[PDB]
């Protein structure tokens, strides 16, 4: 199915995934729009962060759903 | 200066001297000699410091001074109305001229008193704090009450009186005597006549100020006691000047930062930095992977992309403010990076290193950041720059009528990500109802959780890094907008980017009405330039990325000029929601300028 | 003078002689510090001399005036830094470069002008003993050159 | 200036030694000093404010060698940089507009030397900028074409030099105080960054130099020489105000004239590839 | 299009390029018509330098934009 | 908050601090403590050294922080 | 970026060098081309001696730069 990505105030993008794909492979689909790495994106959805362990069928995720995209603070 | 250093040495630690009023009144005599330039001046200073030490020679010093102040004033008081009379009258008589401009001036030697006995009474750094009474009675005790209300006549003849020119400075001398009468006293008598004075005089304050800036370093400084008065060019040359005092050389600190990741780079490199060595340090950027770059250019890329980056909304650290999206505000969740209080912190101590290096940002802040940087308590004035229509309904709501119509709680519903939450404004906030009766404090509370609550943390981390590098005391001296121009600086519209990225109806490139169009807007000031593009967008602050930028209240929408065939006297006309400019086609240049320049001008 | 003196540093720029090398001093483009190396076979041979060149406002239609910094040993080089070329004095024309003045200067290191000379003791050593004036020079140059 | 006890002569042989003696840089402070160059009420300015007022009244009390000899005294002291700053801060800029400005005064050489000291002393964008402020364009704008229109329409004023060649018909003194004009306007377009140079050439200007230009036997090479630096100077900072050169008829008439134009001084000889270059900027100049 | 160079030793000059032209290629062309070596050259726009690796669309440049050429050592 | 401070081979100590609070407060703590001068102290956290001019807030530390010490 | 780097009395060589790289980072890396030691190597560029103290930025030296070695 199809999925939707959207930041704090930019645009939105749509990807194709499936529910047994890790966030990894969203993550990974991100990158190819809009470049970022996966070790940068934050991926959050309903108010709680996401792993790349898991995947979408983990996190009960459906058609139509909405995720936001951040920036990742790297503290050092 | 020598031999009495010697003896106020020995005294404090054979047979000593002992000196006699006549012979205090005598070295005293050397003030108002002619011949009194500023080394003998300083000289006869130390003297008299030096002697006074020794006992008993304090109060004849004083006792001499206020019989001298009290005899020239004597003079001064007439001088002063022959002069507001010439000058009400007005070329000004020379005879009564000379009594001013020469060096032997009775004002000249007025002020050569003054300062000495301020020097007296100063000079005991341990005692200045309970010294300053008896300073005060000291002063009042020379009856210059009628010499200041003179003066401030003399000053009103000159402001209303073209006929004199800019000769006022013939009384700068005295005007400065009057600071020194006020640099001791509390501003915050001759204290109630400060403010009003300077309040009348800022005009020719200013002016003189401006002829000559190192008049900041002597009594004026007193004057930032009454920010109000300095104008915006005097104030900003004066905080440069301070914040430079600190002239000690600027050890070079060379980096290195991708472009595309120049933000994270730049708070590698930096925040794991002293804060003093970030102060003191002159930075010289290298992108990686550039070319052609001196050390110097590299610099004002650095701070641009470094400017543009840091309020990139995908970080959750900032929020454009609607309708102005060029202004930016802390976001209230950036707490789920937990790294964005030093993020913040970080921000702050960039901003004050531009502030320090003079590289206008094109970023900016609601008005809400400025008055709490400032100190100034923040309220719904500051919630109508962020939300100018929201603003408009809770103030309706507040006054213009007794609302009861929406059943709004004290809550406040959000939604963080996909999350809804509701925050209480105050305990219980989500059960107790909006009524005329609680509306007053339901808008205070309602304010105060969006300006100050929300973003407490965030903007407390954010002053705490900016105060690192400029003193809180030393910045308090601006306000909102002066604040506001000293980070981005007087808005610059460009001519070619605007003409490039438009659309015509009705017109061409080519057209002779759109080449007048152009050449008019290219024969602008800055001020003009801005304005215009107020007048045509609603606001004064081009596009971060450019003029292709350029948004309404659709979305993108780039600027837009269509014919219109109404009478030519007509005055072109606007709609700021499509960034449309409807205008007539004017047979000549110069109508065409005049007419663009009336409606700009009238449109504020 | 500005157009002529960037396409002088241009031209020493893209194909510079391995013999000497010069540039502009403090950013003033019209006083320039030039190297030369000593040529070989020569007394003074692996030296390196400093010398100070300065661009007339009339540039390329005067000599400009070139002054030897460091001490060398020469019948026509004054103590001073005073250099005695005829390009530079009589032969200027403006079709010379500031390369062809290093080289020339180089070729006259090697290559003496006893009969017009500028310090006379020099050359009149020169003349009576070669071998003397080879010392001699040997010797200045190890003394500053080196 | 304002006694009237002390002999001419006098009066002028010590101006003349004041200025040999500020010829050398160490004593113009000391110069400044004593005439109170440092502040705005000094006795500088108050000969300065005299020599307005005796151009606006006509009267013999006019000494033209005296204003032209202190004029030079002045920029001698202005040579120097805190000098300079001095006087620039105590008001030079404004006094010397106000003298300047005077209208219908026949007195060119006062008018000329004070020109070309104003050109001289503006050197930097904040006496430009001041220069402006004071209502500078306007007033150089209202100066050179007023000036020329009167010359053009006045034939009986002229008085052309004898003993000598010469290619123009006015009497001198219009051609020294126009030059010194179009030296000051050379001046602004050098000095300033551009954005505010189309308030200046794209005005009433552009038609004093075209009829400068069409006037040729009149004004003389030199004038010719100004004027062609201008049009070229202007193009060659801010090209694109090329277009308004050609709605004035400036550029097509130096395009269609150009060998009418060329004649014997050794200026405009130099200057004419300079004007080519500027002309051929655009690609229809080019064609 | 056509953009100015404005040389601040000189007269003003005429490239001819496009907005997808990297800085190199305008760097070369005012070697051809100046002769200055493209290392020895600096460009500024609008106040900030210019780096070769980017184009011109990258620093906004348009149709009759005027840039400074200064030179650096 | 309290945080944590552990050697490689001593025991664990607590420091109660503030965000506010700088590095070189932590090791005038630390010196306090156990006697050791700040010179001689080197704080660690998630693998990255902690510099005396910053604080805690800087670097991300919390209450119950865990820091290593090594001299 | 690459340098040239010809060398008078020698022959002609070519290093890779970063422009914040002092002068004597510079000697150290002809010395491991040739051997010479830094003490020997005298630099020239421009017609001026290059100090050891001293770094590319410093002297402006941009890539492709020709510099002259006497040893």
């Amino acid at each position: 199915m199809q999925i939707f990505v959207k930041t704090l105030t930019g645009k939105t993008i749509t990807l194709e995934v499936e529910p047994s794909d890790t966030i990894e492979n969203v993550k990974a689909k991100i990158q190819d729009k809009e470049g970022i790495p996966p070790d940068q994106q934050r991926l959050i959805f309903a108010g709680k962060q996401l792993e790349d362990g898991r995947t979408l069928s983990d996190y009960n995720i459906q058609k139509e759903s909405t995720l936001h995209l951040v920036l990742r603070l790297r503290g050092g | 200066q020598v031999c009495t250093k010697t003896l106020a040495v020995l005294s404090t630690s054979f047979h000593l001297p002992s000196f006699d009023e006549d012979d205090l009144m005598k070295i005293l005599s050397i003030i108002m000699l002619d011949s009194c330039t500023t080394r003998v001046f300083q000289q006869t200073l130390n003297i008299i410091y030096n002697l006074s030490k020794l006992q008993g020679c304090m109060s004849i010093f004083t006792k001499h001074l206020v019989s001298l102040a009290i005899s020239i004033m004597s003079k001064l008081k007439s001088a002063l109305d022959g002069l507001s009379r010439e000058v009400g009258t007005i070329e000004i008589n020379s005879e009564l001229l000379q009594k001013f401009t020469l060096p032997s001036s009775d004002q000249a030697k007025l002020l050569k008193i003054l300062t000495t006995v301020d020097f007296l009474y100063t000079h005991k750094r341990k005692e200045e704090e309970r010294n300053v009474k008896d300073l005060q009675s000291l002063y009042d005790k020379m009856n210059g009450g009628p010499v200041w209300s003179s003066l401030s006549e003399c000053l009103s003849q000159f402001e209303k009186s073209q006929a004199i020119n800019t000769s006022a400075t013939i009384l700068l001398p005295l005007i400065e005597s009057l600071m020194v009468v006020c640099r001791r006293s509390d501003l915050s008598r001759v204290e109630n006549l400060f403010f009003p004075f300077t309040d009348a005089h800022k005009k020719l304050l200013n002016q003189m100020i401006r002829s000559n800036p190192k008049l900041m370093s002597g009594p004026f400084a007193l004057l930032v006691k009454n920010p109000k008065v300095l104008d915006f060019d005097n104030k900003r040359y004066f905080f440069n000047a301070k914040l430079k005092s600190d002239n000690q050389e600027r050890p070079k600190l060379p980096i290195t930062v991708r472009r595309e990741q120049v933000f994270l780079d730049s708070y590698r490199a930096l925040f794991f930095k002293t804060n003093d060595e970030i102060k003191n340090s002159k930075l010289e950027i290298t992108f990686k992977g550039e070319s052609g770059v001196d050390a110097g250019g590299v610099t004002r890329e650095w701070y641009q992309v470094l400017s543009r980056q840091m309020f990139n909304p995908d970080y959750a650290l900032f929020l454009p403010v609607p309708s102005d999206k060029t202004t930016f505000h802390p976001n209230r969740t950036s707490g789920i990076n937990p790294e964005h209080l030093s993020f913040f912190k970080f921000i702050g101590m960039i901003i004050g290193k531009a502030i320090r290096d003079q590289c206008f940002l094109d970023c900016h802040f609601s008005r809400e950041v400025y008055k709490n940087i400032l100190g100034r308590p923040v309220s719904l004035k500051d919630m109508e720059s962020l939300d100018p229509d929201y603003y408009k309904s809770l103030v309706w709501i507040l006054e213009n009528d007794i609302t009861d119509i929406i059943e709004e709680t004290f809550s406040v519903e959000t939604d963080d990500y996909g999350e809804h939450k509701v925050i209480n404004l105050i305990e219980g906030g989500k059960d107790i109802i909006v009524t005329e009766a609680n509306k007053q404090d339901y808008v205070k509370k309602v304010v105060e959780y969006k300006l100050q609550t929300s973003v407490k943390e965030q903007m407390d981390n954010f002053l705490v890094g900016f105060y690192a590098l400029i003193s809180k005391d030393l910045i308090t001296i601006f306000d909102e907008q002066e604040l506001e121009l000293l980070i981005s600086g007087l808005p610059d519209i460009d001519v070619d980017d605007w003409k490039n990225n438009t659309t015509y109806v009705n017109y061409t490139a080519t057209c002779k009405e759109v080449s007048y169009f152009w050449r008019a807007v290219r024969s602008f000031d800055a001020e003009e330039r801005a304005k215009l593009l107020q007048f045509v967008t609603g606001t004064s602050k081009v596009p971060l990325n450019g003029f292709k930028e350029l948004s309404g209240v659709n979305g993108v929408c780039k600027f837009s000029i269509h014919r219109d065939f109404g009478s030519s006297e007509r005055l072109p006309s606007s709609h700021t929601c499509f960034n449309q400019l409807n205008l007539p086609p004017y047979e000549s240049y110069e109508t065409l300028r005049g007419s663009l320049l009336l409606a700009i001008n009238e449109g504020h | 003078a500005l157009k002529r003196i960037h396409k002088e540093l241009n031209d020493l720029a893209r194909d510079p002689p391995a013999q000497c090398s010069a540039g502009p001093v403090g950013d003033d483009m019209f006083h320039w510090q030039a190297t030369i190396m000593g040529p070989n076979d020569s007394p003074y041979q692996g030296g390196v001399f400093f010398l100070t060149i300065h661009f007339p406002t009339d540039y390329p239609f005067k000599p400009p005036k070139v002054a030897f910094t460091t001490r060398i040993y020469h019948p026509n080089i004054n103590s001073n830094g005073s250099i005695c070329l005829d390009i530079l004095r009589s032969q200027w024309s403006p079709a010379l470069t500031i390369s062809k003045v290093l080289l020339s200067i180089c070729s006259l290191l090697c290559d003496p002008n006893p009969d017009d000379p500028l310090v006379p003791e020099i050359a009149r050593i020169y003349k009576t003993d070669r071998e003397k004036y080879n010392r001699i020079a040997r010797e200045w140059t190890q003394k500053y050159a080196m | 200036l304002s006694e009237t006890k002390i002999p001419k002569e006098l009066r002028t042989d010590a101006l003349f030694t004041l200025e040999c003696i500020s010829l050398k840089h160490v004593w113009c402070s000391d110069i400044i000093r004593n005439l109170g160059g440092n502040i705005s009420h000094g006795l500088l300015f108050q000969i300065l404010r005299y020599i307005a007022k005796t151009l606006r009244e006509a009267t013999d009390e006019i000494d033209e060698e005296y204003n032209v000899r202190f004029f030079y005294l002045i920029s001698n002291l202005a040579d120097v940089k805190p000098l300079h700053e001095s006087l620039f801060a105590a008001g030079l800029i404004p006094t010397l507009l106000e003298i300047v400005s005077i209208r219908n005064c026949p007195y060119k050489r006062t008018l000329a030397s004070a020109t070309h000291l104003l050109e001289t002393f503006i050197d930097n964008s904040e006496t430009t900028t001041e220069f402006i402020e004071n209502d500078g364009f306007t007033m150089l704008i209202t100066s050179v074409a007023n000036e020329i229109d009167f010359t053009l329409a006045h034939p009986e004023t002229w008085q052309p030099p004898k003993y000598s060649v010469v290619y123009y018909s006015i009497s001198f003194r219009e051609l020294a105080y126009i030059r010194s004009l179009l030296k000051l306007v050379l001046k602004l377009l050098s000095t300033d960054s551009g954005d505010r140079i189309r308030n200046l050439i794209d005005s009433p200007i552009l038609v004093s130099l075209k009829k400068i230009l069409e006037n040729k036997l009149v004004f003389g090479l030199t004038l010719i020489t100004y004027t062609l630096d201008v049009v070229q100077k202007v193009i060659n900072s801010e090209p694109t105000i090329y277009p308004v050169l050609v709605e004035a008829g400036l550029i097509p008439y130096v395009i269609d004239n150009f060998p009418k134009l060329i004649g014997p001084s050794a200026e405009l000889l130099s200057l004419l590839p300079d004007v080519v270059s500027a002309i051929c900027l655009n690609p229809e100049g080019l064609k």
